């Protein structure tokens, strides 16, 4: 049924040897105390269902007479999509990705597949309760990764408790949608399964480089304190950790509801396009933009975007939308970018310094040229400056290099004009090619042209990630009572934080707000004494707490939990704060009380009476003073590259800083 | 380290005595008028009418130390400072002493000095009559008691006077409590430079880390975080050096405190200029936020 | 000294073996910042902390001049009560006054 | 003929929301 | 052309593409046309509880504004401040 | 690099890429390579997909006769007089750590 | 005032000159982020002398 | 190490483990008079017998 | 040799002196300090390498 997974499943997360240090590291790793689901072979019937695969498992095989035998992974499992078959018949160990129909009940005494096709991948090895053997499969980058770990047992039922570390023996290269699996048994034994989370742990080595414990940093506050100070041991006192967090539950994404998919026809495919000198410009607005109806009929030669990953281009939405078109030749497309010169880029059709947006371009020889010769498009080629970006010039006058207006049929006077001469027998140089470049603006301003993605209803007063018009993050929404102009979307704090937003559905106005507040405090005695803590929380009247434990009372410091409330004052020796204080009393516990300003005293004023000494005593008391501290010098060009040329020659122009350090430590 | 401290200063100052000595149901010992410096069993206070005073010329910021979730999401409309600040990971720790634990070291000094008078210090309290105490006091500094004993009168309403004009002085607006003010100043302008230092992008695409990874591709991505991670680790580092210099200062003036405290209160000192300008008699100590006034 | 300061590694021979001149002069630069900048926080906090220390032997010079060459007057400035004698006696980096 | 533009001509320089905060910009004003 | 204070909110940005360097005003064949020139400059404005700018500092007009921008404060207190070097 | 062949972010390796039209082009037209352009989500790094399962913009299983279903793979037509846009490319990609 | 901090150089003059502007706006924070670093330091030290 | 230095290899040739130091060890002083006076010096190294 | 030199200019721009800054510890303290004089004292130069 139901069991727990006490510090088991660590693996070697990497092939480098360290020994007697402390590593931290994030990776997928079963964490500690998680829920494990038991199979168990109750009688005759026969317990393997389909178990889902959650970015990896745990597997445990509790055994006494090899029952368990090897796993099926794949995705439809019937005869669809590529399977791996992992198993050991009692002779070799096979693996082996193909195509095949599995069985309704797969077992042994070989059963597993009706026939087998299109095989890819192939692994034979070498010929050849009680036991526990332990399993961590992860599937990563085309890369099923297995580690395995084996522990002689004597226990009954249930899966022992305790710590064992896993070593990697399989790296397999299969490349497999692998979401589903099932275990392959004999026709007495138990199996256990858990799923991995992404987590940060610390491991620590031994002289041998050996991993023999570790801590989940995430399992309770106290961990996270030995996460934070990077020691297994903890001395007694009070420590600020981390503020209160809480994750995330739901998702929101709300875009604009268009409905029209956007003119990808009538852009790219018209019977008519200008000439470069006389670029066109239109405008596009209230689509929906996602380019894949273009997979069947249209390919570009050439596809280029600046200001934003092409591969993100699906989960945005879009301000102000531009598309510009133009017809040049083979040898001008590596003009149309920022930072270019040329003819075209000079004198044509000139793209800012920050451009965002993209540039197609594709060829179009059996359109726009002729065997005869297609001398309708044109460029100009003589100016008296340069262009601006996104500048059009129209005009057809006579050129002069002196500036003079001047008659053509003269000395140094030309037509400033020349024309493409597009034939079809032409190298790829000469021959034509049609250009589009869009330009737009990203997460500023209102946005009319979206991505293909589906909207989901609203959820307030929650933790939820949210995505409104490609803007996404994680906060709790409310109704907000500012009052937007027409030409806003978005408002922001004084540290450019995004606060408020418009609903694009409905225009309502909403505030965010960060999910964490609140900071916490953990009282601790030495981690000799014990593993208990007592934890403080301001900003809570005793709700927003870790757990609830046992012995909750409000204290004006904060809310406290885990500690005993006494009537009694004493002195203390772990200082809370605002007059109240902690010690380790007694079986014995952590108590908390009202510290004790001093001793009760009582003298009595009287106008005739005096008090004198009659007697003495010879007192020594002791007095120590720190004096001087340890002298130390450092050496800028070991701390920093060390026994290195060539970083001691790129560090010889830092000297003035070395030089001042030193003066300062001497 | 520095909060420890913090805390170390304020008990080194107000702690010196071991014994808590009431406060006395007679304020008037032989023509000498000690009401206004010690707390009357009357008002819902536990201090004296000087420290109400002194509460009232200094303005704080954190009544108490405690904001919870739901009165930030209830003032959204009133942009308020502490909200912005905890929603960013930065809070104030409540002191170890309360108020009213300082008022009581200062009561008992008080009564201490009134009855006993210097002797509470060396060891235990010797009770003497505040006249014979008087004239030792003015045996201290060349001057013949009888000169005491023969002017008790005038010498008394003069005091009376000199309290009284101490009351009037604390009670019109003014700046005699103007470098208790500077502190909290100086905190709350660092806390709010470091809150508005966030919008800075420091040679980035944005400041907004959403809308580096909403954009911009992964590898590209992780080069635009580490220049915002190291401009604000080193704003950071720029807030705690600052921090330990000012926490310096403060310990100095803790220092001095201290041994005012220890040379004044309980005794007689014969240093020019140490306490008050003139021969100095006696000195009684009273708590104000964050720091002492000695009369 | 194993923080890479966003950079390929933390090792130089890791970015010169592997990452080419121009490339690798970019990389390297992230790491001379950064541990010329935790070489220059190592040195602020060991001047505060001298700074600390010099006000602590100023008080003990002060204290020996005035309580082992001489009896002081001073209230509770040489312990607790009236004072006599004192004697001092060598620890380690300090001094004990009896 | 001559005169004095006193405060003339300040317009919003972007489409973002605002409130309660001073704001330092660098653009082409009168 | 009277005194005072009033923020402009666009209405146009449209996509010409033109060469501008002169223009002409239109008129009914009684009525006067004020022309001033923008030049780039750093400004400090204030926003409302309803976000509206109801003021600004020009950092560019005397050596009091340059303070008034370098602190980010519409008001100063009094003393003596050591403001940019002379340019 | 949607639906056929995608590389990882943080990729280490190196492409090779050169023309062949006098091997896999003919006269008549080589049919013999195919592409999927038709799929419910892009493919993760180095993953393969082999399945011809007709393809249903709503979801569901469809006879291949019908309206609104399709067969999700399209043949490269490879001639020898097309532009070189149209040829085949012969790609290696080598991949490592070091 | 002559370290270029990982730069092209340490003039601006020379990068504006011959940079292009996406590229010099990534040279010229460098210069910016020693010399505010500089400027920092000499403050530090200040307050402690 | 636990600075992340390269502390240790296997020779691929004959499978043994082998470890790398450095080779720079040792601090270093000059005792010099003024310059004016001369131009000798003493050297004082620490870490030597 | 590849060498670190450190040369000294007149007012007429010409090269009159020079430290070779490996020939000795002096050299290397002389070009550490970018000085030609140094003062009587005692100073931690770099490690034996
Ligand atoms: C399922 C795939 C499978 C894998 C990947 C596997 C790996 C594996 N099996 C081993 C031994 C061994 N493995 C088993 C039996 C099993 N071990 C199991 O994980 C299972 C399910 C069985 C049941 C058949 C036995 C009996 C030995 C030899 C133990 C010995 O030498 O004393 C070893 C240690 C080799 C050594 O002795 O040096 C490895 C790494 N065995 C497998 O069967
Ligand atoms: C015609 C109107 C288009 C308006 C779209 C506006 C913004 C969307 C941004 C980029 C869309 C890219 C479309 C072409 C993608 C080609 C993909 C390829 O095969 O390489
Ligand atoms: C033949 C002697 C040239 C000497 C010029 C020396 C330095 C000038 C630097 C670059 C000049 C580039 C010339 C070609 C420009 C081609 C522009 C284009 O169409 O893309
Ligand atoms: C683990 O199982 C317990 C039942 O014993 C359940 O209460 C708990 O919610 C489970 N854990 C999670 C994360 O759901
Ligand atoms: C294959 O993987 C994709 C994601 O890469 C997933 O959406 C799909 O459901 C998987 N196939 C099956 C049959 O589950
Ligand atoms: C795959 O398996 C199914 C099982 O019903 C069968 O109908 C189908 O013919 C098989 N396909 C092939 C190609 O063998
Ligand atoms: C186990 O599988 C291998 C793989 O082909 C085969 O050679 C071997 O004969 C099998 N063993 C038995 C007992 O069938
Ligand atoms: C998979 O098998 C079918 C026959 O069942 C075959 O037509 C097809 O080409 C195979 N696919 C691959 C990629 O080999
Ligand atoms: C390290 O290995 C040696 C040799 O096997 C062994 O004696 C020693 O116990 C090991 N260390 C630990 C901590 O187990
Ligand atoms: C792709 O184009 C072919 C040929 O014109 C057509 O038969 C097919 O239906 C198209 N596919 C889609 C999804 O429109
Ligand atoms: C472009 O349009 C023409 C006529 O409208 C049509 O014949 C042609 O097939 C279209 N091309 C594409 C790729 O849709
Ligand atoms: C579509 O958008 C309009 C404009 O905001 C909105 O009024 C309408 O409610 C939306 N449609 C639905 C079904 O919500
Ligand atoms: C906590 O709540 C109780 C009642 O809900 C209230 O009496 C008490 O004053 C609250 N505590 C604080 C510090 O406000
Ligand atoms: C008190 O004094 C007497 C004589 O002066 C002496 O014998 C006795 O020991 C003293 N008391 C104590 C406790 O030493
Ligand atoms: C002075 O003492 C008298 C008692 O005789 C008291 O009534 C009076 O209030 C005292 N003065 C002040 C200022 O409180
Ligand atoms: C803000 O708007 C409200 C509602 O129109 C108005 O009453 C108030 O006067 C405005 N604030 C200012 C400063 O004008
Ligand atoms: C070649 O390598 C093997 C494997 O380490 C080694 O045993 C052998 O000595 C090497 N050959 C020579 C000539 O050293
Ligand atoms: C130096 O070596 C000599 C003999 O080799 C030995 O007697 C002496 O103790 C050594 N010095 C130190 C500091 O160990
Ligand atoms: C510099 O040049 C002038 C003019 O020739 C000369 O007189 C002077 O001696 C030169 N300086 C030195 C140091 O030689």
């Amino acid at each position: 049924t139901q069991h727990t997974s006490s510090m088991r499943g660590v693996y070697y997360p990497d092939e480098i040897f360290r020994s007697d240090t402390l590593y931290l590291t994030q990776d997928l790793f079963l964490p500690f105390y998680s829920n494990v689901t038991g199979f168990h072979t109750i009688n005759h019937t026969f317990g393997n269902p389909v178990i889902p695969f959650k970015d990896g498992i745990y597997f445990a095989a509790t055994e006494k007479s090899n029952v368990v035998r090897g796993w099926v992974f794949g995705s439809t499992m019937n005869n669809k999509s590529q399977s791996v078959i992992i198993i050991n018949n009692s002779t070799n160990v096979v693996i082996r990705a193909c195509n095949f129909e599995l069985c309704d009940n797969p077992f042994f005494a070989t059963m597993i597949f009706d026939n087998a096709f299109n095989c890819t991948f192939e692994y034979i090895s070498d010929a050849f309760f009680k036991h526990l053997r332990e399993f961590v499969f992860k599937n990563k980058d085309g890369f099923l990764y297995v580690y395995k770990g084996y522990q002689p047992i004597d226990v009954v039922r249930d899966l022992p408790s305790g710590f064992n570390t896993l070593k990697p023996i399989f790296k397999l290269p299969l490349g497999i949608n692998i979401t589903n699996f099932r275990a392959i048994l004999t026709a007495a034994a138990a199996y256990f399964v858990g799923y991995l989370k992404p987590t940060t742990f610390m491991l620590k080595y031994d002289e041998n480089g050996t991993i023999t414990d570790a801590v989940d940093c995430s399992q309770n506050p106290l961990a996270e304190l030995k996460c934070s100070v990077k020691s297994f041991e903890i001395d007694k006192g009070i420590y600020q950790t981390s503020n209160f967090r809480v994750v995330p539950s739901g998702d929101v994404v709300r875009f604009p509801n268009i409905t029209n998919l956007c003119p990808f026809g009538e852009v790219f495919n018209a019977t008519k396009f200008p000439s470069v000198y006389a670029w066109e410009r239109k405008k596009i607005s209230n689509c929906v933009a996602d380019y894949s109806v273009l997979y069947n009929s249209t390919f570009f030669s050439t596809f280029k975007c600046y200001g934003v990953c092409a591969t993100k281009l699906n989960d945005l939405c879009f301000s102000n939308v531009y598309a510009d078109s133009f017809v040049v030749k083979g040898d001008d497309v590596r003009q149309i970018a920022p930072g270019q010169t040329g003819v075209i880029a000079d004198y044509n059709y000139k793209l800012p310094d920050d451009f965002m947006g993209c540039v197609l371009a594709w060829n179009t020889r059996n359109i726009d040229a002729t065997s005869t010769g297609n001398y309708n498009y044109k460029y100009r080629y003589l100016r008296h400056g340069k262009l601006r970006p996104f500048e059009r010039d129209i005009s057809n006058v006579p050129f002069s290099p002196d500036g003079k207006p001047c008659t053509p049929p003269a000395l140094n006077c030309y037509w400033p004009l020349n024309d493409y001469g597009f034939y079809t027998t032409t190298g790829i140089g000469y021959q034509p090619y049609r250009v589009v470049v869009l330009s737009f603006e990203l997460l500023n301003a209102p946005a009319t042209v979206c991505g293909p993605k589906l909207s989901t209803d609203l959820i307030k007063n929650q933790c939820v990630n949210f995505n409104f018009n490609g803007l996404t993050g994680t906060g709790v929404l409310t109704p907000s009572s500012k009052r937007f102009q027409p030409f806003q979307q978005f408002g922001r704090d004084v540290s450019d934080f995004t606060d408020s937003v418009r609903d694009p559905k409905t225009s309502e106005i909403l505030d965010i707000s960060p999910c964490s507040f609140g900071g916490v405090s953990v009282i601790t005695p030495g981690t000799n004494a014990s593993s208990e803590v007592a934890v403080l929380y301001q900003d809570v009247n005793c709700w927003r707490i870790y757990s609830t434990g046992n012995n909750v009372f409000q204290t004006q410091a904060g809310c406290l939990i885990g500690a005993e409330h006494v009537d009694t004052s004493y002195e203390c020796d772990i200082p809370i704060g605002a007059g109240i204080c902690a010690s380790y009393h007694t079986q014995k516990s952590i108590v908390a009380y009202t510290m004790s300003l001093g001793a009760d005293s009582s003298i009595a004023y009287s106008n005739n009476t005096i008090a004198i000494p009659t007697n003495f005593s010879i007192s020594i008391t002791t007095e120590v003073m720190p004096v001087s501290m340890a002298k130390t010098s450092v050496d800028c060009n070991m701390y920093i590259c060390g026994d290195s040329t060539e970083c001691a020659n790129l560090l010889l122009q830092y000297g003035s800083f070395c030089t001042q350090l030193n003066r300062a430590l001497s | 380290g520095i909060a420890a401290e913090q805390d170390r200063n304020t008990r080194e100052v107000f702690a010196q005595v071991k014994q808590m000595y009431k406060t006395p149901t007679l304020k008037y010992f032989g023509g000498f008028n000690f009401s206004q410096i010690l707390p009357d069993p009357l008002k819902p206070t536990k201090r004296s009418f000087i420290e109400d005073l002194l509460f009232n010329k200094v303005t704080l910021a954190d009544a108490g130390f405690m904001k919870q979730y739901g009165e930030c999401l209830g003032d959204i409309n009133a942009r308020d400072l502490i909200c912005a600040q905890k929603f960013n990971g930065l809070t104030v720790l409540p002191p170890l002493l309360t108020d009213d634990m300082i008022a009581a070291y200062t009561a008992a000094l008080v009564s201490g000095t009134a009855t006993a008078g210097w002797t509470f210090g060396a060891g235990a309290a010797l009770q003497i009559p505040f006249a014979m105490q008087m004239a030792y006091r003015f045996n201290g500094i060349g001057v013949t008691q009888n000169v005491l004993y023969e002017n008790q009168k005038q010498i008394a309403n003069q005091f009376n006077k000199a309290i009284s004009q101490i009351q009037e002085s604390l009670t019109t607006t003014s700046t005699a409590l103007g470098k208790l003010q500077d502190v909290v100043n100086q905190n709350a302008q660092a806390l709010n430079t470091l809150v508005k230092q966030l919008s800075s992008n420091f040679g980035a695409i944005s400041s907004v880390l959403n809308d580096i990874l909403s954009r911009l591709c992964k590898v590209e991505a992780e080069v635009q975080i580490d220049r915002l991670i190291t401009g604000r680790l080193q704003s950071l580092q720029t807030y705690v050096t600052q921090q330990l210099i000012r926490a310096a200062e403060i310990r100095a003036s803790a220092n001095l405190a201290a041994t005012k405290m220890s040379e004044c209160v309980l005794g007689q000192s014969k240093r020019v200029d140490f306490c008050g300008k003139g021969y100095h008699l006696m000195s009684f100590p009273q708590a104000a936020p964050h720091g002492v006034v000695f009369l």
